[PDB]
């Protein structure tokens, strides 16, 4: 739920969303 | 609805329920608000048998979510080697860019998954690919102290 910027940003964004419904 | 339950079944490893839902007419390519499909969620959580069932029943191997993330990105990033192999055999785009310009090879290099890097390279991954931050997979390996992956990418680039 911290915002990872730069390389991997898209991945971390989706990885966090999936973590919500998981 | 059946699509919501299939997304839940796929992320939670419910092999039996995935088959029950697809028998009862669930859309194998059901997408949530965020563009995520059952195959994304099974690939993310390492549910190999579900990935195989979904692909067998018409799942879109190259589905991207709102961040351009494909099932292969998620399996590569999350270290699910057998899933990477199955997704590539089914026609996953090995060089898909997400909205950061990261490829599966960038994410495997960043996340320290060496056998996944090797399989991606074997299937035509672009070693020279630069994300939107100007990084190659080699650069992300170096940045993350993944020296084995950095060495393998330097050889591939030669």
């Amino acid at each position: 739920k911290s915002v990872h910027l730069g390389p991997g940003q898209a991945f971390y964004a989706t990885d966090g969303i999936i973590g919500e419904i998981r | 609805d059946l699509g919501k339950k299939l997304l839940e079944a796929a992320v939670d490893g419910q092999d039996d329920e995935v088959r029950i839902l697809m028998a009862n007419g669930a859309d194998v390519n059901a997408a949530d608000w965020w563009g995520l499909t059952p195959l994304h969620l099974a690939a993310w959580h390492g549910h190999l048998e579900i990935v195989e069932v979904l692909l067998k029943t018409g799942a879109d191997v190259n589905a991207s979510d709102n961040n351009g993330i494909t099932p292969l990105h998620l399996a590569a990033a999350r270290g699910h080697l057998e899933i990477v192999e199955v997704l590539l055999k089914a026609g996953a785009d090995v060089n898909a860019r997400d909205t950061s310009g990261d490829t599966p090879l960038h994410l495997a290099a960043m996340q320290g998954h060496l056998e996944i890097v090797e399989v991606l390279l074997k299937h035509g991954a672009d070693v020279n690919a630069q994300d939107k931050f100007g990084k190659t997979p080699f650069d992300l390996a170096i940045d993350n102290g993944n020296e084995d992956i950095a060495e393998v990418l330097q050889k591939a680039a030669k």
